[PDB]
């Protein structure tokens, strides 16, 4: 399992009044590239006429 | 089946080489059978002409 989350970022605290505690609104995007190799067996030889 | 396999698996076909073998030649003598009809025997002196 690959777990992903955005690291939460704190909003401002300090001299500004009434701020409370907040988080920055952030989202993440990206490209998931998945490569899978499969082993392949050969086809069985066919004796049939038809 | 082999023609299906050809057309399923290949993009083109061309003739390349040919070999013809004539084998198991038997020149067979024929003669009358006892009680009628004919009977056949293998000939050591009969010859098949191949040109």
């Amino acid at each position: 399992q690959i777990f992903l989350k955005i690291l939460p970022q704190s909003g401002p605290i300090g001299g500004i009044k009434s701020m409370g505690i907040t988080t920055l609104v952030q989202y993440a995007v990206g490209i998931m590239t998945v490569t899978m190799t499969f082993k392949l067996g050969p086809r069985k030889a066919t004796g049939r006429w038809n | 089946l082999e023609f299906q396999h050809l057309i399923e698996n290949y993009g083109s076909i061309a003739p390349d080489a040919l070999t013809v073998t004539i084998s198991e030649i038997a020149v067979k003598d024929v003669t009358d059978k006892t009680g009628g009809g004919v009977q056949v025997t293998d000939s050591t002196t009969g010859r098949l002409c191949m040109l």
